[PDB]
RNA sequence: AGCCAGGAUGUUGGCUUAGAAGCAGCCAUCAUUUAAAGAAAGCGUAAUAGCUCACUGGUCGAGUCGGCCUGCGCGGAAGAU
């Protein structure tokens, strides 16, 4: 706990400050601020209480050691084991606490070409094994095989309870440094892959053709029709008040046919506009989440010569790459979530 | 004053009164409850 | 034009006035000038004890 | 007696002075001093128990001076240490949270019988028992 | 306080000189928080600030706009005798500043925050210089 | 029907959330002093506080309050020489 202790110290200080801020009757006159402070106080108080208990236990551990004579092993051992247990309880309790919906996982090659495909296949196998040893379900929707090895792009759907809340930190770039299979000599090569995780969201579409927000104009058509085209209102025009689209029809001699045709065309135009809006929003979100595989923008690195996996977002290096490549990356995602939660409490101003 | 074809008592203070052949509702508590049948 | 910001860490952002001078960064295609550190709205490199005058750091 | 002037009854467990939201802003807008209850209120606290909510009165005059009187802890929290239960009801008929022995409640009724009413002790047994069936408890014979 | 921002960011000379030539005669004070880069502007009351803005707009030709900012009071902190001052200049690094005369300043955010932040860090925090 | 008076007791309840205290919503809806008083029909508070109503004593002093079968009338009811 090298850096998270600083965050918890700042959290405790802010908890004390907001505790003091509630007893002056000058910030209680307004109601929105009072309610905001009241909502802010709860989590701060709980986490601060647990952290103060941990800090006092640690300070006790620091003392009662720099002496001799008595066999101080037993009390030190019991104190440190209870400290570790309390620390584990604290981290879990402020890490858990919504958002547990299914997810879409897609990985594609970056720098490297025929070996980035192999690394993408390996990474997908890792994620699949992780999902399988969680009672989740993974099914492949789109696959583009990569000539020599794995996939140039794989898009699959993972379904379960708690999916997105744990796989939302894998979106980014993953760098691998190792000896490729497609290598005549014995050179080491650096390549990258890009991963995107996106939550599952519905597709609620409604017939927005409520006639209470439509303007209908009926008038005379223009063309060659004799003495009947003159004295008849056969042309129709519908204006949609919310969106502002206008559709005019004077195809056939019957007003009802024109009305039906123009209403259908207006509905089709509204549907197309809405679908285009959703598509562009999703495309922009995916572009920002994905990045650009260039072995220089990355979230984690895998070194096979040294067998080391490192995470640059929290600056955490570990030497258990063989377990990680076997779907045991729960020892990688938990430290991130913790650091992702202390900020959420700290971002309450 | 709501002009409607069906005037009813809406609270405990509403009273039915007929003035010049027009049935109307008046209550001392809520001024929103006064209506005229028309 | 495009200018290069040397040293470790800068406080620059949009709408900041700076002083630039000549000097070409080779492996950067299109960069042809250098930002003078210690100038109007750019501060010297923090905790720099060597070659201070090239990065506008006061002597401690 | 004097009618309500500035006082309403509300207080968390006496055990700690704990100038928390339930006690601080409850009287912070009335003025007075919040930290001062660490001595005035806690003088009677340390005798009874650590962690029992005792209701108090916060009668305060315009001179920013107060005076307080306490009562027995409410019967709802009384059947939490004598029942082994800290959660509560929510389907008091569909399910139940625990059991209470019929001989346990009345032996504690006299603690609240100072301000509880009734013709005699046996009368007050139904009052403490009638409220118990709403909590989800079951009387044990 | 009311920090400053002017429309054209290149005609910023006259606001950087018309504010060192007008804090030389006790009309305005120019803090500059350490973390970001602002030009926060002290005053003792509304009328003094009104005089400053009208004078700065008429004499020096500076078209600017003055946002508000949430700050209660500043305090000049100067205690270099010990070493704990060095760590105080780090733990509370978020809301310190630098005057025109380079004296530090604990730009508070409320009376409660200040009244707390001098209950610990038992160093001197007075409110006058020169 | 008007008019005097009461309209109480450990629910600051776990349930739920920052507070929900008769009155946001979810289950239950007993007991005590009683002549009567809902573990609440309505208004009102951020939550309290505050004001009424069901029910009950007093005055008053003789009729009073709702349905059914039916006759005739009222409103609903705005157009162009
Ligand atoms: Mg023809
Ligand atoms: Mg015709
Ligand atoms: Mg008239
Ligand atoms: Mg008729
Ligand atoms: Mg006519
Ligand atoms: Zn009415």
């Amino acid at each position: 706990k090298p850096s998270i202790v600083a965050k918890l110290e700042a959290l405790h200080e802010r908890h004390e400050e907001v505790q003091a801020l509630l007893g002056d009757a000058q910030t209680i006159a307004d109601q929105e601020r009072f309610r905001a402070l009241s909502r802010e106080y709860a989590q701060l108080s709980d986490v601060s209480r647990c952290f103060t208990d941990w800090q006092q236990v640690q300070e006790d551990i620091e003392t009662a050691q720099m002496m001799l004579d008595d066999p101080e092993m037993r009390e030190m051992a019991q104190d440190e084991l209870r400290e570790a247990k309390e620390k584990s309880e604290q981290l879990e309790q402020q890490l858990q606490v919504d958002d547990e919906r299914n997810a879409f996982l897609e990985v594609r090659a970056g720098t490297g070409g025929d070996e980035a495909a192999l690394f993408a296949g390996d990474l997908f196998r890792m994620y699949s094994r992780y999902a399988e040893a969680r009672r989740w379900r993974v099914e492949i929707m789109s696959a583009s095989e990569g000539e020599h090895g794995g996939y140039k792009e794989i898009i699959a759907k993972i379904s379960g309870d708690g999916v997105y809340g744990r796989l939302k930190f894998e979106s980014g770039g993953h760098r691998v440094q190792r000896v490729p299979a497609t290598e005549s000599q014995g050179r080491i090569h650096t390549s990258a892959c890009t991963v995107a995780v996106m939550p599952e969201l519905p597709d609620a579409e409604l017939p927005d053709i409520n006639p209470a927000d439509l303007r209908i104009d009926t008038f005379r058509s223009s063309g060659a029709g004799g003495q009947h085209v003159n004295t008849t209102d056969s042309a129709i025009r519908i204006t949609h008040l919310p969106t502002g689209i206008v559709v005019e029809c004077q195809d056939e001699r019957s007003q009802h046919k024109n009305k039906a045709k123009a209403l259908s065309v207006l509905g089709a135009r509204i549907h197309a506009a809405e679908m285009a809006k959703r598509q562009q929003a999703e495309a922009s979100t995916r572009r920002n989440l994905l990045g650009s595989g260039d072995r220089s923008d990355r979230n984690r690195t895998y070194n096979f010569p040294q067998g080391r996996v490192t995470d640059h977002r929290i600056n955490l290096t570990l030497y258990r790459l063989d377990e990680v490549m076997e779907g045991k990356l729960d020892m990688l995602i938990e430290p991130i979530i913790q650091e992702h939660q202390a900020d959420q409490l700290a971002a309450l101003s | 004053m709501k002009v409607r074809a069906s005037v009813k008592k809406l609270c405990r203070n509403c009273k039915i009164v007929k003035r010049d052949g027009v049935i109307r509702v008046i209550c001392s508590a809520e001024p929103k409850h006064k209506q005229r049948q028309g | 034009v495009t200018s290069y910001i040397g040293g470790e860490g800068h406080n620059l952002q949009e709408h900041s006035v700076i002083l630039i001078r000549g000097g070409r960064v080779k492996d950067l295609p299109g960069v042809r000038y250098h930002t003078v550190r210690g100038a109007l709205d750019c501060s010297g490199v923090k905790d720099r004890k060597q070659a201070r005058s090239k990065y506008g750091v006061k002597r401690p | 007696a004097k009618k309500v002037q500035a006082y309403v009854k509300l207080q968390v467990a006496a055990g700690m002075a704990n100038p928390s939201p339930p006690v601080g802003p409850a009287l912070g807008q009335q003025g007075v001093n919040i930290m001062e209850f660490c001595k005035a209120f806690n003088a009677k606290t340390d005798s009874i128990e650590k962690g029992l909510p005792i209701p108090v009165v916060i009668t305060v005059y315009a001179d920013r001076s107060f005076t307080f009187v306490t009562k027995t802890p409410p019967a709802a929290v009384l059947l939490k240490k004598a029942a082994g239960i800290k959660s509560g009801s929510g389907k008091p008929n569909k399910d139940k949270v625990g059991k209470i022995s019929r001989a346990q409640l009345q032996e504690i009724a006299q603690t609240k019988a100072a301000d509880m009413t009734g013709a005699d002790i046996e009368a007050m047994t139904r009052s403490i028992e009638g409220t118990a069936r709403s909590m989800g408890l079951v009387v044990e014979d | 306080f009311r920090r400053i921002r002017l429309k054209d960011p290149l005609k910023q000379k006259q606001l950087l000189k018309g504010l060192v030539q007008l804090s030389e005669e006790g009309a305005v004070q120019v803090f500059r928080p350490i973390s970001n880069n602002d030009l926060i502007v002290g005053a003792v009351g509304v009328l003094q600030f009104d005089v400053v803005v009208a004078r700065l707009k008429s004499e020096y030709n500076v078209e600017a706009v003055y946002e508000s900012v949430n700050v209660a009071t500043a305090r000049w902190v100067e205690c270099a005798d010990a070493k704990k001052f060095e760590e105080f200049k780090r733990k509370n690094e978020s809301q310190l500043a630098l005057d025109g005369g380079d004296n530090l300043a604990y730009i508070a955010t409320s009376m409660v925050n200040l009244r707390l932040a001098q209950e610990r860090y038992p160093d001197v925090q007075f409110h006058q210089t020169r």
